[PDB]
Formats: C-alpha cells, structure tokens, sequence
C-alpha cells in the first residue's frame, strides 16, 4: 500500500489485500458512483456522485437494492445462493473492483450486471466474487449495482418523478464512472467488456441498443439472456397499468401522474415489494413485475424492432445457453413441480403449465405451443411433459430470444461467438431432473472451482481454468482462443460449442427450427388473431 | 413480546375432526412464514405444514402422512394461524405446536424461532373420564403429596397452593393402564409450616370440566 | 424424507468438560439447525444456520459442520445444559429434525428420600386402595423398586414413573404406586416399600402398618 | 367350356379360357350392371340392368367413361398406363370377372374400384388385370367402372336430374349386381373384400361411411387414399357454383335448377370435358372438378364428421401409402417441375407451389405450412424444397387423411393393418428425383412382375408372390399375415409394415407428428381466422 | 382434307427478329396439339416448340436450344400458329416445318401425322440479290431422233429458295431440277428438261422461275440457236 | 436429349430383298415413331406407335423394337421405297429424331445422258460466261465430272450438284457449270465436259467450240 491507495475524480479510495491461490489481488469496495436515491430522490433518474474529501473506506462491500427475497428454502444454498448476503437498503449505489497484483498499466476491463429478473441481485454474491479471475487472468473486475424493483422500473413515461428505465440509467452511470476513473486502477478504459446472465445479459444488450450508452464499452457477453426476451420489456401503456395498481393495492389516492409518485414514495420499502406482484396480469411464470419500458427517448422503439432494422453498436458478441434453461422456474408456480421430487406432471397439469408459460396467448397461440411440444405417438408420458415444460420456459424466454439476437447481430458481418454449457456439477444441490440449470455457468466463469474450501473435482478445476482463459481471450482478442477453435457463429452457420469436462467439441446447430416456430411463427399468428 | 397460545385440542374419535387455533401477537404476523410442529409422548418433533405469506401467495406445503387430511390456515387480521384436522388417525396423538419461523430481517432466519405451550391431541375410541384426586399425609423436612387417579384423556395441571408453592415440588409423568392416566405430584416443606400453614394441591382437568382442589390434612 | 441421525442417544458429562454432539444426514444439507428442550416446555431456538448462536445462549456453546456431517459443543458443561438437543435441516421438503441428544450432567451420587403412604379414607370410601412411595431426588438415574405385602413380593397393580433431571440440582425422582382392591388391603397388615440403588449396598426400605 | 358358360339372375354369359404360368383361368369381360346413362339418361342415378336373352357375349373388355386424357407424352408409358386403353363412351357400366380353373364353390371375392381422382379411370388398365391375383391366390378378381367427371359427379342436391354422386351410385349398383350374382362363378357375395387406389380407396371408404352400401360387402383395403381426404369432397354450394360455371362457359342460358341439366345433356361430350377443369376455384395441384357432394342421404355430413362420430360400418381394414405419393402430382402444375429434369426449385417457386397445395389457406396457414417444411439451418437448397413439397402434397392429400382415417377406425376398437411400398422398381420409368411414386404398388399387388414379358427381378417377383399372398389372406381372413408378422394399427402405437425386398420388417409411427399439424392444428387455425 | 401453310419466312440480320404464321384448315384446331419442327439445310429434324389445347391450358414446351427467345402462340378463332423468333443466329437457318400431332381419336396419337411445305429462314448478314435466269438450249443439233435436252440456270440469287417448273407445271417428266450451290453469299442453281425432239422446238417449252424474296417472277422460252 | 442412332446411315438393296434398319436409343423409350421423307417434301408419318403402320403404307413395311432397340423392315423392297426414314421418340421431353437411314435401291448399271450448253447470249451481253453440263439417269451414284478449256484442265469456277435417287426409275442425275469472264471465254474455242462412271472403261465426254 503502495497498491491499496487510489485516487480518482470523484476522489480518493482505500483498498484491501486478498490472497488468492500461490499470491493475491487488491479490492476495492463499496465504491459509490451515485447520490442515494431516498425520500423525493427515490424513483428518479440517478444522480451522479458528488466527490468526497479525503479518503473513502472502499474495504467492505455495501448492501444489495431493496428487494422480494426468495424464502422458500432458508437452509438451502440453491436458492439462498442467490439472495442478499450483505443487507438491503436504498443506498446501494456502489461498485466493487479486484486488480491484479503487482497493479498492471492498461489491463482489460470485465464489467459485471447482475441478473435476477429486474426485480432482485446483488454484485456482493460470492458466486460474482471476482478474486479468480482477476488472479488467474490478469484482468481487473469490476461488478457494478442497479436499483431493481418499482424502486428502479416503476415505469411513467413522460413524467420526470419515475422516467421508466432508472435502473438501467444506474447500470449507465456505473459505465460512464469506470470510464473516468479506471486508469488509476491499472486497467483500460478501450477495452471495457460489459457481461451479464440472464436480466443482466438482457441489460447488457439493452447498452448495445440504446444511445448514450454504446461509446461506454468495446465489447459484450450475454450469458443465458437477450434484451428482445419477452419477459425484458414493457408497453408504456403497460407500465403505467402496473404503476397505478400499486398505487390503489396501497390504499393511494391520485388524480394527477406525480401526485402517484408522491404517494408512493411515502410507503416503507417493504410495504411497496410487499405488493409489487399483485400488479402482473396474468397467473404465469418468467414473467417479472416492474421491468425496463419503451419509453421513446433510452427505448425509441422495442429491441425486437431494433435488432431487426440494426439500430444498435456493431461489436464483437459471445453468447450461449446452459443445457436447461427452464427447470429452475418451473418449481416456482406450475401445477405438480417441486425440487423435492421427480416432477412427473400429468396431461392436465402440462396443459396448465403451457397457459402459464405464454400468459398472453389466445387459444389458437395455445394450441401451436402444444403442436410442438407434444409427442403424438406417446401423449401420457409423464417424464416426456416435465422435459416439454422445461424446454416451452426455456426456448421461449431464454434461449430462442438469444438465438433471434445472434441472428440479427451477424446480420451485419459481427464476430458471434455461441457456447452450451451442458456439465452438470459433480456436487450440485437440485435433484437429477433440473440437469444443468439457469445460472449455474456462473460458478465456472468466476473460478469458484478452484477453491479447495468448495470441493470440486480436479476435472471441473479444468474447466473453469478454461471458461476464464475463453472469456478473457475474448474480452483481449474478439476471438476467445489462441491460434496454433471455435467457430463464429451466423443466421445460415448457427455454429455453438460445447463447454464441459471434454475438449471443446463444436455442433451445427443452435436449435434453428424451433426458434423459428417462438420468431418467426409465434408473433405472426398474433398479428393475425 | 412474541406469543404463540394454542387451542382446539382434546380427545377426538378416529376418523373423526378438530380445529386447532393460534393466538399470534408481539410481531408482524403477516410478514412472517408460519407452521405447525407434533411432538408425540416420549418421541421427537414431527413438521406438520407452513403456510407462508399473502406476498408468497399464502402457499402451504405438508408433511405426506397428513397431506389433503390437514389443512392449515390463516387469517391475518385478528392474528390467527388454524390447523383443520381431518380423518384422524390413533398415530396423530400428539402435542401439536404452533411455530413462527425468522424473516430475512431477523438473526433466526429460517429457525423456528417462537413456539407455543402446545395443544395436547388425543386421537382414542376410549371416553372422557375426570380423575379422582386424594391426598397424601404421612401415618426437619415433610413430603406430603397428591394422586390423581383414572382419567382421561391426557393432559391434567397439578398445582400446590394456587402456585405459591414452587420449590420441593415433583409433578410425575402420567401412566396410563387399560385406557386411564394415573398421575402423582410429590410436595416438601419443612416440619415448621406443616399442618400449621395450609397445603393443598390444586388439580385441573379441562376435558371432563374438572377443577378440585385437595387440603392436605394429618391422619 | 433426508433422515438426521443423532448420536449418542444419551450423553453424560461431568461439570467443567468438553462435550461434542454430532447430527448425521442421510444426504447433505447446506446448514443444521439446533434447539434444545427442557421438560415440560416446548423446544427453544438454539443454533442458527451451523454456527451462529440464539439470543441469550452462553457463549460456551459452539456449532460447526459441513454437506452431512454436523455438531454442536459446549466447552465447559454446567448443570443448567440438562436437556434433549435437536438438529434440524431446512434444505429440503419436509424439513426434518433428529431424534435428540439427552445431555445429562454429573454430579456427586445422592440417595434417594424414600416417602411411603397409606391409602387416603377418601380413596378407601370409593372402594379402592392405592399406596404410594416416592424416591426423590437421587443420582445416578440407575434405580430399582419392588413392593411386599405382609412379606410376600407383589408385581400386579404397580405403575412406576420417573422424571427426566433436574436442570437445578442434576437429580432424578422417580413414583411408584401399588393399587389392590380395598378389600384386599383390608385383609394384610405390611405395606414395603423397597428400593436398590448405587448409594446404598443394602436395599433402602420404607414400610408402614395398617394396624398402626 | 361349360367352365366359359355361366347363368345369372340378369341373363346368361360367354367366357374365355386365359393361360397363366403352368395353368389357366377364366375371364368374362364387359358384364354390364346397368342401363347406358345417354340422353336424357346422362347425369340420373344408374337404372339397373334389365336382364338379357339368351347369352351375351363377355370375351372382350368394352369402352371406358368419357375422360380428359393424359397427352403430356404420348409415347411414355408413365401416363400412358393410366389413359384408357379400349376407348371412351358414355355406355361404360359394365365389370370384368376373373376366376381360377377349376371353377371353385365359394372362393373369396375382391372387388376393385380404380383411382384417377374422380375425372378418370378404366377397369381395362393392365395394371389392374386379374390373371396373376386369381391364379397365384386362387381368388375372384371383380372389376367395376363407374361414371366420372361431370358425367358421374354433376351435383345439384335435391334436384333428381344431377343428385352428385352418380359415380358411386354406379359403384353401388355393381356391388348390388355382385351379391345377386357372383355365386354361379363361384364366389360367396357374403366373403367380399372391396378394394382401391387414390379416389378408389376414397369411393371404397365413401362405402363404409352411407349406410345403403354398408351392406354390400364384408372387408376393405384403402391404398394410397381415403374418403376425409381434402380433394375428395365438396361441399353442396361449391357443386352447385361448379355446375352454373360449366353451364355458362358452355353458353348454356338458365333460370331453373333442371333447365341447366337439359342445356348440359344436348352438348356433345368432348365439348363438356374441354371446360370441365374452368370450374375449380383456384391455381391448385390435386384438386379436382366433379367429386362427391355432401347432399344430406349419400354422405348425411362430412366423412371427417362421420369418422369422428363414429358411424361407419364397423369391420377390419387394410391401408397403406407409397415412399414418395406426391411426386407424381408436382410435375401437372408446380414452378420448376418436371420429370425431364431435377426439378431444383427455387425458393421463389417452393412458395408459389405451397400456395397451390394449400389453395384454400389464407397467409397465416400457408405461414404454418413453411415454418414445419423449412430446414431453417439451410433454407435456399433447391433439393430440400424439392422433397419438401413432395411430403406436403403427399402428407396433405394422401398420407394424413389415411392416418387421421386409421385412428378414428381404431377408435372404435377395428382391427387396421398398415403398409408402407418403398422399393423402387429396377426398371422404374420415371427419374431418380421422384421416388416410389403414386400408384406404383398397384403393378405388385396385381402380379405384373411374375410376367416375364415385362423384366422384372427375381427380387421382385419374390415381392409381388407376398404382396398378392397379403392382400389373400387379409380378403379371407381379415388378418393379411399367416405363419405363426404384421401388427394392428392404433393411434396410440401406429406402428406400419415395409413392403419391400427385404423381409416384412415393423415401424413405430406412420407419420404422427406432422399429421398432427394438418389434422388438429390446421383446421383449427382456419376455425379462429 | 388437312392443309398446313406457313408463312412469314426469309432473309433476317443475325440478332434480328422474325414471325412465321400457319394457316390450319380441315380439322378441328383448337382440340390440336401443334409443334414447329425444323430442318437445316442436308440436315435432319429438330423439334422446337408445342403448344397444347386451351383444354391443356395453351401449355408451352420448348427445344432448350431456343427456350427464351422463341415464343409458340396460336390462335383458336383464326385456326392460326405462330413462332416469335427472337436473337436470330446463323444456326436457326432452316426449313421450319407447322406440324400436327394426332390427337386421342386418331389412330396417328402422338404422332406428327401432318406436316406443311415448310417456310425458309435465312439468318445472315449478306444482301437479297434476284437471279439471272438464261436458257440452255442446244447449239449443236446433235442426236435428232429421239430426245432433246433443254434447261435453264438460276444465276447469283440470295437467299434461298427459288421455284422452278417447266411449262407452268403441265411438264413434270423429263425434269431435274438441282439442288442450289451457295458460293461467296450467292447461290446457282440449275434445272434441265428431257422431251422427244418431236414437240422441240415445234411445242412451247418455257421456265418459270420465282424468287420471291427479291420479289422476282420470270417466264424464260427455251428458243433455239 | 435422349439421343437416336440410326444406322445404316445409308443402306443399299435389289428389288425383292428383307430389309432391316435399326434405330438405338441411349435410354430405353416406351415406344418409336417412324417418319420417310423423300426429295422436295416435308416429312410424312410411316409407323405409329412402334409397330402400326400409317394410313396408306404398303404391308410389305413394318416396326418392331423394345427398350433402347427399335427397327423398321420391308419384306421385300421396290423402287417406290427409295426415302429416308428417320424414327422419333415421345418419351422425354425434348422430342428427338435420329440421323435417318437414306434406302437406296439397286438396278442395272445405266451410263448418264451428257449434254453440254455454250454460255446463252443474254448472259455474254451481260458480261459473264457459264458454261453447264448435264449427267442425267445413271446408276450406280458414283461419278467424277472434269473439265478441259482446250485441253487444259480447269477446276477454278466449277459448281457441282447431284440429286438424290429418283423413286420411278432409282437413277441419279448431276449438274456441273463452268463460270469464267465473257473476255476469257472468248480467248478459247475448246469447252469439255469430261465424265468417269462404272458403265464406261473411257471417259465419256462432251464437247464444243466457239468457232462453231
Ligand atoms: C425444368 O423444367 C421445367 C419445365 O419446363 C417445361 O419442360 C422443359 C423440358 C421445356 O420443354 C420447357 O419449355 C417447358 O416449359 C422448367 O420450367 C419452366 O421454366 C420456364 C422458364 O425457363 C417457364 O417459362 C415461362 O412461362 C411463362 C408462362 O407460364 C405459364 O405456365 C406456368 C405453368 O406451370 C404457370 O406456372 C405460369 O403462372 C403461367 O401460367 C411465360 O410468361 C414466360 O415468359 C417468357 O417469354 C415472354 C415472351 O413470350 C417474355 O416476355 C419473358 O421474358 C420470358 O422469356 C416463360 O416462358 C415455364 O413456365 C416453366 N414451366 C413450368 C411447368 O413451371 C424449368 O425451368 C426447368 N429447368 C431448367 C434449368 O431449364
Ligand atoms: C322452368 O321455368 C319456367 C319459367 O321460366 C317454367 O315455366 C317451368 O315450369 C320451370 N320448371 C320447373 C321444374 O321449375
């Protein structure tokens, strides 16, 4: 210290050593790139953040946005994985940053959003712990906080008290923050590779779509996730919809658009997640409550539009799915599924799942979906309806909007590159039936396996080593190997590797045919209805 | 302060139904999961059901051996957790516990933080009959004592000296042969206060409506 | 249906030593719960989540473990640590609990104080006759009862019961009532009530008389 | 000879005597069943023969019902062994017969009612001369003709001068003169089995579902067709729409429904069959002008409605389709079809010809008919759209109405035994490109490669000997299998038979999952639009 | 009786267009298949196009030597064919031929059961040039009994054809009239005539020859010398 | 392009002789059709389908053949049967003709009628010079024509042309014409036409001259 002393433009930053395998990296925590979003401050744009006199104690991560937290398993890390570890409150605009040591010059940069559907995240999770790959790459990491929530979506077009898009204006603000103050840390503000999983890849690829915000990056990674996902954006019409119910599910009353806002930035943060899902409009699942709007100004059309026509920056893309995508959401609503047994669903309860899983689907939608997804020879196959279910939430909202995204992103000559990660964990906590599910390359990405106090095989420790090399290599090169392969991927070559225990094997296709029932077919048959 | 008070319980035929009750107060109960524990004589605890809360839609899960027999209940505006009974089985004789489990907010996250005195459940074909309570005198210090003899069903609150009389005081288990519970509870004093101060032993038994109280008196 | 398996069943420790508990799942759970319980109340939090104690638990007391293989310690044991100990696992439906550790805390051998009575005028009145004996306040647990009728040995009629220890004073009391008809009582003079135990090498007897 | 003389109910009959392999047979061509349907006789129901005297003289196959021909190549037997062979007339009522020497008792009769999609056809086609099936099996082949086109099929419901359905009326009255007279040829009309190919096997199940034909016969074979076939039958008002066109392009001036018969019975037949094909509603490919009409007595509903429900006559049948049935049709209208070339169409034309295969669809059908026929990894190759518009018009017109037939017979608890004909003939006179094309099982069933006129393989001599022992056994029987092969048909296993030179060998599924698309999704998808 | 006459032959420029016509009589036209078939010069037949009936929606198919640039037409009311010839090259020269193909009804099914005269094309870039007709007569009374040989040349014409008879046709025997010699874009042809030296030159004998595409018509008397 | 190969490509025979011509497909047709043609006309339709003959054609012709080989034959060949016949198929689209087969019919070997003709005055007027011979009704076709301008061959300007085979008396004819200049024709008297055939062991020659 020496290297646990930094001073930036906002101003000066304390630090902390951290061993890591045979040396260590330095962190630098709880760093505020915004003002606190409370009392008449809380559902506005983010403020950017006043600079401090002298030094900043940036040694301990700072509390998780306010959020609904998942209690269905108090004593069980599968799902306690992913809630709060370091408290809740609505001061929780901060970044976190781990760099190599001896601190390097101009280092690549890995920005981290975080995922949990808009509506929860935390970058303090120790599956986003970035120690490894700082360590094993020689890269600095850098993991960034967003409101989430009505706090960071409760969408009003128009109206400046809640502009619609707040958290992705913070996830924007964090960017344009690392930019003027990452070379004091030893990395490169011209190598600046944004990365996210699930509403964080949908994040990630709306900075790729929206304005202001693609000059902010070099290049991207979206992992399990794509911003033309249906679950991703709201009708403004929508928006305010939901907006209102909470309003009277609160006992509000409101004439004007601000004296609703008004209202509600009376209620106690818990009062307001309390109710926040009482707003959605149908019984169904993949589907989130307050979620980015097309405003008209950060969205001036939606994604699926904008993907189509090329309104967005043309840059280098990695981009891949896990082997089952679905089954973790399956367990958090449809009739006869459960964790804690084989989820041999029947006819009847497969049907009630479809209607949950395309909520806003008229008969004739239902009927296709179940066209498909149905084994004309072999119909009362409970085993065949839970794999159906898992591949409808799958396909649908997670991997043929990816699939539409790396279509339209090579529909300009960009570098795509795809991968599956299909190796399920030799110590993985959900049953047998999940397989490999949604957000479970993570681990491997971040090099938790390397860690002996985790009990990993030494075949797994192998594979994260590569995972962290090919993201790394891509975040450097645009191309995630070193010559002396994987290949690029295209609408007519929709090339995909397979990341797993084996040496990187390639197949041709990332499931063409049925993503073209969910993008081509699917809308098409409701603009007709 | 937190409170759990139980009610409801008692003897049932089999096959037959109860409605236990839960009090619940000192806490936000509609910000909190609930549950119901059994503890049969002599054994271990038995998870019943939870039900969560109106933000986690009110979803129960049960234990398979009670699974669409019992029901569990909420109502959060007079504070009151409520386990339907169905079908009722010799095995579901037990102490049945009403149980709050920590929030995200608190240090018990998860735990079953709060539980109630219980509400004894008695699943038998057998009938309702009060105890006969006598007194023990004998013929430095006194053991004096009283037997409450053949009833049913089980449970019997024995107190000395309407509850000033703590110290020297063993309440035994009950035993039951052929369908009746025979209980005893032993008392000792020093040879100063007895029979100069008054010592009597206050017997309860709420099933068959019984309140008797025994003057312990020199033979 | 993940089984939690306690060991030992039953656990004596003197004042002052180390003690070590464990809780065995039949598969692995991501933490271990603990309550204890005293007689005659419900079970109380104790351990949350492995390791972190409940309020007002003293510091002496310590959890720990990792996938199936879970424990909790006290490392100096006082008489107040009499109880059953569960572990409970919240990983999967149902949340199961173990079947306990009874914590029993030694303490210098006590005989018992043996009390017999006659069967009340009350109870004889109403047709029947009861004679009690208690034996309280005795270490160890380890007792044996046995009743005569005018010196001949008598098993029928006899309902013995014992409390679990006493968090106060580490002893144990136990009851022990012969029941015959009244005029079978009527007909004998001996009542004996007579009992074996660790703190005395000859039995230790009480006995009264009808015609007394 | 003696054996050549036969006595019957309607008069007495001259034979003669036909050498087959190592013996003989006996055949009595041109029996008529009916009274010539000329004049004012032209488009009534069929008059039922008025018996002779003495002996008439059945040694020569009389003319076929006036047809539009097939003159695409007049020197290439592929058309030509479809075109009639003995000329046309309107006096056309008449069967053939023939019987194996000696003349048995009550030997089995299998009675055939030829294809060429109701515009078409003659009994005197080689394809279907009996002396191969009558001498190798020692059965009855049976031979009818029925009225077609306008002349058979001119549907005016109610009115008695055009009822619709003429054609089968004659096809009924033949059965009729079968039961009244088969016995002194030596056949039981109690044991008859009717059989057909493409609208033969359509007018063979029009046979099991009206109740006046019932009657007529105890099993049936439906090869290559099926009644709920969609070019099949129409509805009452397009017949009637049908009927006033041919009239008005004929120059015919009418104010009445009988004053348009009388005009249509003056003009010449040729001139009547010239403008038959201006009638059809659409550019389409396997729809054809004058079919049955639903009046309300014939069909009482749709045979679709009829098979649903139920009421059909309750007995076992055979069915079967060809490896490549819709290749025949492409090359008669299709963009870039020909059998004098690859027929590699282009993307461009794949689409035009799936608007003429579903001629009826609006865009969102037509829209659900590309999206299950494109390989979406490979969407330009000319070779995939070529075998991708052979399977829609095979699986729209042939194989999914016979799949959708099979599974509401088993519905009702009928024994269905399925075939599948995939071997190509060694000398095949169409190009590689088209297959096992439509019709060409028929040659096999019939015994032609027993000829040696006709080269043929010993590998397919082998074949035909157990194709013809099948189609026996099953007349016989109502089981086409013996030693003790081939399993019964059900829409929960509709396993199916390859018949071809190799051993009899079983397959699970005869096409469910797409004939789930073209018979519950797609009618669904017009019900909603 | 079946006739066939085309029409609409002759000299075109190399890339240049022509129509030839047909003029069907003695049958039923419009229930026809017809075809245009041609024939180079010492060559065989080639088949360029059909077209079908109205019946057989005037279904056209085409030599694929010429698919896109001729064009077959017909038209029922006039009882009339056509070729549309389109990007004329030096290989199109020939004889083309209106031919009739039996239908169904006729034995001839399939068949080119009738065929026209033909109507000559000439695809070049050389000029129309009309013959020299002169007489050959004898100039030496050579062998008087018993025959006499007479003739004429048809000097330097293009293009092809050109008709010769003899006594306008009423002299059939005796006749040899030679195939043309093209020699550097001009063609010669000659045509001799045998009769007894009795009706010579006591009887008339005369050439006609026609030329039509330089529109010449000649009448030459074989006058001896 | 199925491709039809007829041969003999020109075939020979007396009056009375069985004559076979053969047609070979390069892939197998359902059936051939066979056309003659004869000097001056258009094609005319001979066999239909394979083997039946068309309306007018002598029973002595008749049609035969199968897969890739098809024949037309005449039991016994007369004079009126000199043609060519070409087969067609109407299998594969395009249609296509053979090569023909040119039937050539034999007789007594007849030496040529040779008449010379001085150039015409009209033509001289006109500026030019042809000088024509005739070589009319010979048999066998073969013969050789030379021309001499006193006594010295000449070949420069000589235009040659022969007939096919006459039907009614199965002979050939020839014509050959001199072309020179008016000036170089009048620079010559001797003009020869100088023919060599098989029913002459000399030259048969014609002559004249410009001073005569
Ligand atoms: C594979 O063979 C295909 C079949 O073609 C037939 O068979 C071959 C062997 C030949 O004999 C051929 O001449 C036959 O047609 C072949 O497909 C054909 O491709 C041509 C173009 O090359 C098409 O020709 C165009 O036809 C239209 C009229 O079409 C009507 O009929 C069709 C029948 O299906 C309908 O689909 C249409 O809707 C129409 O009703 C003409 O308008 C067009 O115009 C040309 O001429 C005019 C002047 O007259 C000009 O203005 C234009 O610019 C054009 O030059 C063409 O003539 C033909 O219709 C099509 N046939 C079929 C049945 O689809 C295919 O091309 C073959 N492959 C190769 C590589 O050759
Ligand atoms: C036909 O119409 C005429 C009137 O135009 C009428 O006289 C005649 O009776 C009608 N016939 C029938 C059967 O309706």
């Amino acid at each position: 210290a020496g290297e646990l002393k930094v001073s930036t433009q906002t101003g000066s930053v304390r630090g902390l050593s951290l061993p890591v395998l045979d040396g260590h990296v330095s962190a630098f925590l709880g760093i505020p790139f915004a003002e606190p979003p409370l009392g008449r401050m809380r559902f506005l744009r983010p403020e950017p953040v006043k600079p401090w006199q002298h030094v900043l104690d940036a040694t301990s991560y700072k509390p998780a946005c306010y959020q609904m937290v998942d209690t269905s398993y108090p004593g069980f890390q599968g799902t306690e994985m992913w809630n709060p570890n370091r408290g809740m409150s609505e001061d929780c605009l901060y970044l976190n940053i781990w760099v190599p040591s001896p601190r390097p010059k101009d280092a690549p940069v890995l920005v981290w959003i975080y995922g949990g559907g808009f509506y929860s995240g935390a970058a303090s999770l120790d599956v986003y712990d970035g120690r490894f790959l700082t360590y094993t790459q020689n890269v600095i990491l850098v993991s960034l906080s967003y409101r989430v929530g009505a706090f960071g979506f409760l969408g009003l077009p128009g109206s400046p008290e809640a502009p619609g898009n707040m958290g992705l204006l913070d996830q924007r603000l964090a960017l344009q923050w690392i930019q003027n103050n990452i070379h004091p840390f030893g990395g490169n503000p011209r190598a600046v590779t944004v990365f996210g999983e699930s509403a964080g890849a949908a994040s990630v690829g709306m900075h790729l779509l929206s304005t202001q915000s693609r000059t902010l990056f070099q290049r991207a990674i979206l992992q399990s996730g794509g911003p033309n996902a249906p679950w991703a954006t709201v009708t403004p019409a929508e928006s305010r919809g939901r907006a209102a119910l909470l309003g009277k599910q609160l006992g509000c009353h409101f004439n004007n658009d601000s004296e609703l806002v008004s209202c509600l930035r009376s209620k106690n943060p818990q009062e307001l997640i309390d109710e926040e899902w009482s707003v959605l409009p149908y019984k169904s699942i993949f589907r989130f409550p307050f979620v980015p709007v097309i405003d008209g100004d950060f969205f001036p059309d939606t994604p699926e539009a904008m993907l189509s026509s090329g309104n967005f920056k043309e840059t280098q893309v990695l981009l891949g799915v896990v082997k089952d995508e679905g089954s973790y959401f399956l367990i958090y609503g449809l009739p006869g599924f459960s964790k804690d047994n084989e989820s041999l669903i029947s006819r009847a309860d497969f049907l009630e799942g479809v209607r949950m899983s395309v909520p806003h689907a008229n008969d004739i939608a239902t009927d296709a979906v179940v066209l498909q997804y149905t084994d004309w020879q072999d119909q009362d196959n409970r085993e065949k309806n839970r794999e159906a279910l898992d591949d409808i939430v799958g396909d649908h909202n997670v991997i043929c909007p990816v699939v539409q995204f790396a279509n339209d992103y090579a529909k300009r000559n960009s570098k795509v590159y795809a991968y599956l990660f299909d190796h399920r964990a030799s110590n993985l906590l959900w049953p047998p039936w999940m397989g490999v599910p949604h957000g479970y390359e993570i681990e491997f990405v971040f090099g938790l396996p390397l860690n002996d106090s985790l009990n990993y095989t030494p075949q797994e420790k192998e594979l994260s080593r590569r995972m962290m090399r090919y993201w790394a290599n891509f975040a450097r090169t645009g191309n995630p190997t070193d010559p002396a392969a994987w290949p690029t991927y295209t609408a007519s070559q929709p090339q995909y590797v397979q990341l797993n225990t084996q040496p990187l094997a390639t197949q041709p296709s990332l499931r063409a045919q049925i993503c073209a029932f969910w993008n081509h077919f699917l809308p098409k048959l409701l603009n007709a209805t | 302060e937190v409170q759990l008070v139980e009610s409801g319980g008692g003897l049932v035929q089999p096959k037959g139904s109860l409605k236990l009750s839960c009090a619940a107060s000192g806490f936000t109960f509609n910000t909190y999961a609930m549950h119901w524990v059994r503890q049969a004589p002599g054994k271990g605890l038995e998870w019943v059901a939870r039900i969560r809360s109106k933000s986690n839609k009110y979803a129960t899960h049960y234990a398979d051996s009670v699974k669409d027999r019992f029901t569990i209940s909420r109502d959060d505006s007079q504070t009151m957790l409520y386990l339907q009974m169905n079908n009722l089985k010799t095995e579901d004789t037990a102490m049945y516990y009403c149980v709050r489990e920590g929030s995200y907010y608190d240090s018990s996250y998860g735990a079953m933080d709060y539980w109630g005195q219980g509400t004894s459940v008695t699943v038998s074909s057998a009938k309702t009959t009060p105890p006969s309570v006598y007194p023990l005198a004998p013929g430095s210090m006194v053991t004096l004592g009283c037997l409450v003899k053949g009833y049913f069903p089980e449970p019997v609150t024995v107190t000395w000296n309407s509850g000033s009389l703590s110290s020297g005081v063993h309440t035994f288990p009950a035993v039951l042969e052929s369908d009746l519970y025979t209980l005893s509870s032993s008392v000792t004093v020093p040879s100063s206060p007895w029979p100069s101060e008054t010592v009597t032993c206050n017997v309860a038994h709420p099933a068959s409506s019984t309140k008797v109280d025994k003057k312990i008196v020199p033979r | 249906q993940i089984v939690l398996t306690q060991s030992p069943a039953i656990m004596s420790a003197s004042p002052g030593e180390k003690v070590t508990m464990t809780c065995s799942a039949s598969s692995s759970v991501s933490y271990m719960y603990w309550y204890h319980q005293k007689p005659g109340s419900s079970p109380k939090p104790w351990i949350y989540r492995t390791s972190n104690l409940a309020s007002g638990v003293p510091a002496r007391f310590s959890g720990s473990g990792s996938g199936t293989s879970y424990s909790l310690s006290v490392s100096s044991v006082e008489a107040e640590d009499a109880a059953t100990y569960y572990c409970q696992q919240y990983n999967s439906h149902p949340m199961t609990f173990g079947g306990g550790t009874k914590l029993e805390i030694k303490r210098a051998d006590a005989a018992p104080t043996v009390s017999i009575f006659p069967p009340s005028s009350e109870q004889l009145t109403s047709g029947g006759a009861s004679v009690v004996c208690f034996l309280n306040n005795f270490y160890p647990k380890d007792i044996n009862v046995k009743w005569k009728i005018d010196g001949s040995e008598r098993q029928n009629g006899v309902l013995n019961s014992w409390t679990d220890q006493d968090s106060k004073d580490s002893t144990y009391s136990m009851s022990s009532t012969l029941t015959l008809t009244k005029d079978e009582y009527e007909r004998h003079n001996s009542y004996t009530c007579e009992a074996t135990h660790k703190t005395s090498t000859s039995p230790i007897v009480k006995s009264f008389n009808r015609n007394e």
